[PDB]
């Protein structure tokens, strides 16, 4: 049961001053909210691509490369 | 340059000498270019105030071998000889001096790869793709 994809929420009593206690939220449902619901979307399918990463050392400026803007370089 | 015209006749007046036939180009060239002027004075403002105030050799000879093998040719070839001269030249030169003597100068400048020139084809393959 520790693989849903629901976010974990948890409360908070107060057993006394400086005792605090968590517990899992948790809240009774309908069935029909959860045979209804939509199901999530679909991701696409695999796929793999190509392009120059350095030709003769040094890195070309196009889409596929980071950007110059944004540790490669000895200074010592 | 009409006397430009008669003073290079009457020095050489060989009349095939390709010379001439260089001047008679450069003649076309000024009646071609020649209507953009205007005939202005050069009027100082007090002449004019004033007006209103009352108012108010083997070289040469491959030069010459060139322009005899001109009479066949197209005018695109010249316009993309006129267009790349200079840049064709530069490179040249570069290329003859980093080879001077068959011998790999230790000083000229490295040949090495930049980022500039990779934009520079980047944005030439663009142009091309947009035809």
């Amino acid at each position: 049961g520790y693989e849903s994809t629901r976010p974990l929420r948890y409360g908070e009593a107060s057993l006394g001053p400086g005792q605090p206690l968590f517990y899992i939220d948790d809240e009774e449902v309908d069935f029909e909210k959860v045979i209804n619901a939509p199901l999530p979307k679909v991701p696409r399918d695999m796929t793999f691509t190509a392009h120059w990463l350095a030709v003769e050392g040094v890195q070309p400026s196009i889409p596929q490369n980071p950007t110059t803007a944004e540790d490669l370089l000895p200074k010592g | 340059l009409n006397l430009i015209w008669d003073n290079c006749l009457k020095y050489n007046q060989d009349m095939n000498h390709p010379l001439r036939r260089m001047a008679n180009g450069m003649r076309k060239e000024a009646d071609k270019l020649i209507p953009l002027i205007p005939d202005i004075t050069i009027r100082s403002r007090a002449e004019v105030e004033a007006e209103e105030r009352r108012k108010q050799i083997n070289g040469m000879a491959l030069v010459g071998e060139e322009a005899a093998e001109q009479t066949y040719e197209d005018e695109a070839y010249k316009i993309w000889k006129q267009v790349t001269k200079k840049d064709r030249a530069l490179i040249a030169k570069e290329r003859y001096q980093l080879f001077a003597n068959n011998k790999l100068n230790v000083e000229e400048p490295a040949l090495l790869r930049t980022k500039a020139g990779m934009r520079r084809f980047l944005k030439s393959r663009r142009e091309a793709e947009a035809l």
